[PDB]
RNA sequence: UAUGCCAGCUGGUGGAUUGCUCGGCUCAGGCGCUGAUGAAGGACGUGCCAAGCUGCGAUAAGCCAUGGGGAGC
RNA sequence: UACCCUCAGAAGGGAGGCGAAAUAGAGCAUGAAAUCAGUUGGCGAUCGAGCGACAGGGCAUACAAGGUCCCUCGACGAAUG
RNA sequence: CUGCAUGGCAAGUCUAACCGGAGUAUCCGGGGAGGCACAGGGAAACCGACAUGGCCGCAGGGCUUGCCCGAGGGCCGCCG
RNA sequence: ACUCAUACUGGUAAUCGAGUAGAUUGGCGCUCUAAUUGGAUGGAAGUAGGGGUGAAAACUCCUAUGGACCGAUUAGUGACG
């Protein structure tokens, strides 16, 4: 635990903040709270979510990596950033979908929250 | 990139690759852990007598003159009973524990928590701020993975390892080492000395199977070949990257 | 503030100044009762941002080196310098002493 | 040397042979030419210079040899003692250099020709 | 810690002087059984009981796995594309397994499939895996 | 203002403290049997003066030869 | 540790000498505390005992490192019926 | 053995002894034996599961500002 | 509330301020090894007495003594209190 989970953390405080949308807020306060909590992924459910929120035209951050653990999204672009993600989550996320970014990104981009999903 | 230099410092073939384990994410704390836990592996063995503070033949006279039972007599108060305590209480002990030298001093770690903090020691070696944030002092502000030719194991003397070391740039770094042996004041004067043998980390040489002879002497440098680097040459003292050269070769482990 | 002491200091010679509570058991000072004086309780002194400070008003402290005294300032103590005892002597407090230059006044010696 | 024990207990006990070394100064800077070497045993008949303590920048012959003490007397090296008898003082060799060689021997074990 | 903290309190632990020594009493736990008030409080960890489950059978000379589950398999295929080898038609089977320890090659079923609709072959199936198998598309298997 | 209380000062007593390490403790590499040809082991002797230890054995802290070493012992 | 004085005395003591240092002088650097001798400050032979804490007086101790403080007058002026 | 905090990697993860190299107790490369996880139920024979069907709804998002979508969570259903 | 901040600054507490056992949290020490890095005859460690800091384990300075060694940070080590 040390620089890489500090920056992002701080990075996203200087979004909800500045802009207005919670998220980049609510990912700061996941984060800011003990692993065993976070993430987790797993690309399946990153895809169909139990809410209405699912795939779409807006990214869908996770707190916490990615995994890739399942079939990935359809057509639609739908890729997200999230805290890093290694493995098939990140190569796989791909193509179909769209191209998962660092969510550092996330946080360069449009800050408020745009159409964007929790998807825990 | 990597961009090689010549044993002349001139900008040379300047050829690439970097490893792909110099991505590393870099954890100071996984690399505290392992390198500081090789520290304790290096500890000497020791114990107490096995049988000392045991050889009786005290025993507490019963209640009578006021005296608490023990057992103490023999050699007028005292008992192996580990509780030998100022005033009323006696002395002699027993049980001090539990030190038996047989004890393998050694070290808890996990394999890949352990070659992970390896390849990030590796890894934040090529950065630049945490290449001189803990110490480490070179001008050259550019990329610092420090490759060199396959020559440079060749250079028998140092001097000429000077020269090549003024044309780079990096050799303010020897400049600033202790310079010196300074004894170190407080404890490990007594123990392992750290006393005079002390002095400030430097540079780090990798090579292949050879360690070069010609910069192992040097202010504060030490030697090291690729299949062998451990995370105390790389990463010191519990820190991150010291100033580091590859020979283009010993490209890394990368492996 | 009343010069705590750890009671009884002064009637049992290798008992210190150095203060403590007060066994329990009626022991006098224990039990607040007139003539004992101490218990020492917060709300005894303390102000705050002069807790610790020279009469001078300096804080004025350490130095055990001339290293010590780095950008210290001798103006209002941001650091005012103080050589500490166990510092070698003359030689050591020679150039320690000769901080002067840098306004940084240091105390005895 | 430094090992441990060893280099040094192997070192005061022993030989009458090897004390010869751990006996041994400079010469002069005429001697060190004259016949090449850096240093001598150092014998009775030679003479020395004291460069050191106590007694320094003054020599006289050696009136002196060692054995296992590994030391050597000089001239008038010292004198007065509480005893009353005067005893020079042993010193040496590391301190003393070899101005001045008598060899009595032709061969003084080959310094000259070494190889 | 709160256990680097030890001196500056007696006692250490349990505040008492003559306080826990070896107790309650008995090694490890007292007797299963009752004591003077030394060890009981009604259990049930255990009842049944004789530690771990045994089967003579289960050991050497006992059936064996693989098993597989008809989720990988239709997560493999036809949703990612995955061993290229060992592709024809819109899907085939044959060894995916970790281990082909053998007594084994066994699929069951579970998950939702066909979907791809993947033809299977393996040494005997479940029933609840020759259904949606056998569906769309698949079949036997291993013969 | 004796007898005397408390604190300091000078001197002492004592040997803490700090600094020092010819000793320990522990790990590692190598190496590894001796004795009736008396270890082996023990006894008693043996020195100018010799109680202990070591060494020796009535040739008795020793005798001879070769080699090494060297001006002391 | 010469010489000299003292002493029953090759003891010990005094004085003296050596050394950077003898509280390095012989089972021999630094030299704490308990504690002892002498001495300085405070109290003291009509007065009461957890020995002190907090507050305030007596007496006691150049510079430095602190620079304030008192009186009259005046300006400001919360709460205070 | 069971928690917790931090960190790597992730449907996987870690090597053990040991091997090679070397700067030679560190260290770099190798080694996956084997362990735990990836399916459970049953004494056993033996059989073998929801990559989501419904409903509430926190955070968050959307909207034309009460209405939507609603991971996590909660309540059912269904399956071995 | 602002903020990366548990650093500042401003704000609220009539509805915060006692505490044995115990739970939680901010502020350890010892040996020797290694890397980085410092101190010492212009006087180290130790010791005695005294000043300052830390809730605290403990850290630090001054004076005397002592007369050669002594630390810090990080990673280890263990006949570690």
């Amino acid at each position: 635990d040390n620089v890489y989970l500090k920056l992002l953390v701080k990075l996203y405080t200087f979004l909800a903040r500045r802009t207005d949308a919670p998220f980049n807020k609510v990912v700061l306060k996941a984060l800011f709270l003990s692993k065993i909590n976070r993430p987790p992924v797993s690309v399946s459910r990153i895809a169909r979510a139990l809410k209405q929120e699912g795939a779409a035209n807006k990214t869908v951050v996770v707190v916490g990596t990615v995994t890739d653990d399942a079939r990935i999204f359809e057509f639609p672009k739908t890729t997200v950033a999230a805290l890093r993600f290694t493995a098939g989550a990140r190569a796989k996320i791909v193509k179909a979908g769209g191209e998962c970014i660092t969510l550092d990104q996330l946080a360069v981009r449009a800050p408020k929250g745009q159409n964007t999903l929790i998807l825990r | 990139q990597v961009t090689v230099h010549s044993l002349t410092g001139e900008a040379t073939a300047n050829a690439l690759p970097l490893p792909a384990v110099f991505s590393a994410p870099i954890r100071p704390d996984i690399v505290h852990t392992v390198f500081t836990s090789v520290n304790k592996n290096k500890r000497q063995a020791y114990a107490v007598s096995e049988k000392a503070g045991h050889q009786t033949s005290a025993e507490s006279w019963g209640t009578g003159r006021a005296v608490a039972r023990i057992p103490r007599v023999g050699g007028g108060g005292t008992g192996r009973s580990g509780q030998g305590a100022f005033g009323n209480m006696c002395r002699g002990g027993r049980m001090f524990a539990p030190t038996k030298t047989w004890r393998k001093w050694n070290v808890k770690v996990n394999h890949n928590e352990k070659r992970y903090a390896t390849a990030s020691a590796i890894a934040a070696t090529a950065v630049a701020s945490l290449v001189l944030a803990r110490g480490h002092r070179v001008e050259k502000i550019p990329e610092i993975p420090l490759v060199v030719s396959t020559d440079l194991e060749s250079i028998q003397k140092t001097k000429e390892a000077v020269a090549a070391l003024k044309a780079v740039g990096a050799h303010s770094d020897l400049l600033k080492v202790l310079k010196s042996k300074k004894l170190r004041a407080g404890k490990g004067k007594y123990r392992n000395r750290r006393w005079t043998q002390r002095r400030g980390p430097l540079v780090v040489y990798a090579e292949d199977n050879g360690i070069v002879k010609a910069l192992r002497n040097v202010p504060g440098v030490e030697t090291a070949n690729v299949a062998s680097l451990n995370l105390l040459q790389l990463a010191p003292g519990a820190h991150l990257g010291r100033f580091v050269i590859w020979t283009e070769a010993a490209f890394t482990k990368l492996d | 503030t009343k010069k705590f002491k750890r009671h009884h200091s002064d009637r049992y010679h290798r008992v210190a100044e150095n203060w403590r509570k007060q066994k329990g058991i009626d022991s006098v000072v224990r039990r607040r009762f007139r003539g004992n004086i101490s218990q020492p309780k917060i709300g005894y002194g303390s102000n705050k941002k002069t807790k610790f400070l020279s009469p001078s008003g300096h804080k004025t402290f350490l130095v055990a080196n001339v290293k010590d005294l780095e950008t210290l300032t001798m103006h209002t103590k941001t650091y005012a310098a103080e050589i500490a005892h166990n510092i070698s002597a003359k030689n050591r407090v020679v150039i320690l002493a000769r901080a002067k230059a840098l306004g940084i006044k240091v105390t005895n010696p | 040397s430094s090992d441990r024990r060893k280099a040094r207990k192997a070192y005061f006990t022993a030989p009458s042979s090897q004390r010869r070394v751990l006996l041994s100064a400079p010469l002069s800077k005429e001697l060190r030419a004259q016949y090449g070497i850096k240093a001598l045993p150092i014998r009775r008949d030679d003479e020395v210079l004291v460069v050191r303590g106590s007694k320094k920048g003054q020599e006289g012959k050696i009136s002196s040899v060692y054995r296992l003490k590994f030391a050597v007397q000089v001239d008038k090296v010292t004198k007065e003692k509480v005893n009353g008898a005067s005893v020079p003082i042993n010193l040496h060799p590391s301190k003393l250099v070899i101005t001045k060689l008598h060899l009595d021997k032709d061969r003084k074990a080959l310094i000259q020709r070494k190889g | 810690t709160k256990t680097r903290k030890h001196r500056g309190h007696v006692s250490a632990g349990k505040g008492r002087i003559g306080k826990h020594r070896k107790h309650p009493g008995g090694r490890g736990m007292a007797g299963g059984e009752h004591h003077h008030r030394i060890n009981m409080d009604k259990y049930h960890p255990g009842y049944f009981g004789k530690v771990g489950m045994r089967y003579f059978h289960k050991q050497q000379a006992h059936f064996w796995k693989p098993v597989l589950n008809l989720d990988k398999l239709w997560t493999l295929i036809p949703e990612d594309k995955r061993d290229q080898y060992l592709k024809s038609a819109s899907k085939e089977t044959a060894p995916v397994i970790d281990t082909l320890a053998a007594g084994y090659g066994k699929i069951l079923g579970k998950g939702r499939i066909p979907n791809v609709p993947v033809i299977v072959k393996a040494r005997f199936v479940s029933k609840l895996a020759e259904e949606k198998i056998r569906a769309a598309g698949g079949v036997v298997e291993l013969i």
